[PDB]
DNA sequence: ATCGGCCGCCACAGGATGTATATATCTGACACGTGCCTGGAGACTAGGGAGTAATCCCCTTGGCGGTTAAAACGCGGGGGACAGCGCGTACGTGCGTTTAAGCGGTGCTAGAGCTGTCTACGACCAATTGAGCGGCCTCGGCACCGGGATTCTCCAGGGCGGCCGA
DNA sequence: TCGGCCGCCCTGGAGAATCCCGGTGCCGAGGCCGCTCAATTGGTCGTAGACAGCTCTAGCACCGCTTAAACGCACGTACGCGCTGTCCCCCGCGTTTTAACCGCCAAGGGGATTACTCCCTAGTCTCCAGGCACGTGTCAGATATATACATCCTGTGGCGGCCGAT
């Protein structure tokens, strides 16, 4: 089945929790759609690079090492899963 | 009528509560569905380790929390306490990802 | 850059023409966003709110 | 990180303690400014204008 | 009888004139003196190639022009057309350079 | 040997801001801008002088400043490379 | 006329709420012992990358004459920054409703992952030679001074209500 | 009933700036030539990786409870936002200073290059012991339940301003 409309799975309270961790007091209504857009474009870039690393590794399962290498390549080094 | 707080007090209470906590705020399964949905447009029948999706979630939430930190600084700079897509676009523009 | 030299009515590519060639293209801007080209300056970009209200 | 574990009255260093150990130091923040530590969150930072008067 | 323009028109005229030009806006010799002054606090009796100081000046002016671009975006965002050190600090903070 | 930061003049910062597109400049800009420029030059010249130290030389080449700016993620074209 | 009602504002505190802190349980994850084996260490040799002296000339710095574009200073104004205030709207809080995330189970299988074979693809070595780089030259594309068209800027005036106020 | 000043709209013409167009010089890019050293070809081994097969890990799939949390609705009030008044600070511009630029020359610090030595590491071989997978204990801490302490929204008492009333 072709997965669709999963960007709505990033719910409004989850975006509010993320805002609270960032220190945001008050949140307007268009924040949620804008944030789903920005997170979508971020995951587009990161999953694109991780899929590329999978492609060259002659595999079909995206490992955690692939996502670590991808995030590290984009200047956002993730600790906890190797590197 | 029962007790009811001001907006600022529960807002600051949640700001304190979630800056102390460390757990993942986005739920695991809809984020996993979003990751499979975005991946689908690159290769059909892709598989994912659990730690890979956990790594994606850790980095995505950390990225969005740094984004809301810069967005809150944009809001405060504009003499406001309300974050706006103006503020998100200003943040991403100054960071260089536009 | 030869295109921007043609637009500037010149047959010799200068740094400014490389600057315009990279920064007016989107994907070359994505490639060289963190890269300074010397003797190039920036694009002629003027924001809309700074212009006088010629209405 | 052992210092931040002591402050949290704990004898086992968790990710949050590494997070606090790096981000509360200035030069370790300069070293790891573009580095995400998993299960760490951010510092408990609240701006002054958001607090009620 | 003496002609005088409005502020916005000569301001925008200079914006156009310097966004068209490519020459270095900081003068060569005071920038060179600044470079030697800053270098002095790292090693005594340092020498510099001319192209090294020119490279420093190209990168420094390009950095400050991108900084004023972001500073102008901060000013415009705050319903102003006048840049402030608030705007510079916001720009450097979002860029991650506050250290 | 202390007014060298004042060599970055108020017209020169104004010309830079005009190239950046700034219409109006407050008076408190100029000292702040001298400060920020001085901090940037401190980081760059620190790295370039480090590179000169490693080469056991007494002069700072343009390649050193290119390598320094490249290390700091601000790649500069037109000076070797 | 001064005096109580009422609002503004301050403030003092029952009361509900969230949360800092006291014990009990149970876990399962961290710490430690054990086998062992494969990577760390010791020894020896070759050689080639690296240390050091001398040379020389590149080019880096220091110094002076003028001149002139540029920087510094003053000054009048005007327009944008900043504060205040009112409208409203739209976001947060609370409660009920309900959608589904999470956990706990098992079954299956695609595929990560490790092992053996070999073969074909690349490192290593010499000859050679022609493509690529130092040097030179000349010349035309670019930089620049001057003139006219033009092109936007801006303020003055003419008409125009219009607004009263003396 | 009156015309004296005062902001608005339009339009016109000075006016500085800029675009366009030639005219002349100038100096760096295009092109030609030597040469020299690395690109190419031929040939040789050595081993990194392509490929087949086996395995066994965990990744996907499904289902059943279970409440955790998302969704929706009313509401109210606090901040976003528009308007306006002020004022002060920056911007254009004239005048004066000033040091940046050019350019010209001089002396020497050291960048780089070559020669020669020299000693530090690459690589083999052999030995051996510390690090890792695996197994087993054990206690650090997450959380449930218990008081129970700050804390904050609000209920309300009190002081003062003031405002109207009899
Ligand atoms: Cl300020």
């Amino acid at each position: 089945k072709v997965l669709r409309d999963n960007i709505q799975g990033i719910t409004k309270p989850a975006i509010r929790r993320l805002a609270r961790r960032g220190g945001v007091k008050r949140i307007s209504g268009l924040i949620y759609e804008e944030t789903r857009g920005v997170l979508k474009v971020f995951l587009e870039n990161v999953i694109r690079d991780a899929v590329t690393y999978t492609e060259h590794a002659k595999r079909k399962t995206v490992t955690a090492m692939d996502v670590v290498y991808a995030l590290k390549r984009q200047g956002r080094t993730l600790y906890g899963f190797g590197g | 009528k029962p007790h009811r707080y001001r907006p600022g007090t529960v807002a600051l209470r949640e700001i304190r509560r979630y800056q102390k906590s460390t757990e993942l705020l986005i739920r695991k399964l809809p984020f996993q569905r979003l990751v499979r949905e975005i991946a689908q447009d690159f290769k059909t029948d892709l598989r994912f380790q659990s730690s890979a999706v956990m790594a994606l979630q850790e980095a995505s939430e950390a990225y969005l929390v740094a984004l809301f930190e810069d967005t809150n600084l944009c809001a405060i700079h504009a003499k406001r306490v309300t974050i706006m897509p103006k503020d998100i676009q200003l943040a991403r523009r100054i960071r260089g990802e536009r | 850059a030869g295109n921007a030299a043609r637009d500037n009515k010149k047959t010799r590519i200068i740094p400014r023409h490389l600057q315009l060639a990279v920064r007016n293209d989107e994907e070359l801007n994505k490639l060289l966003g963190r890269v300074t080209i010397a003797q190039g300056g920036v694009l002629p970009n003027i924001q809309s709110v700074l212009l006088p209200k010629k209405t």
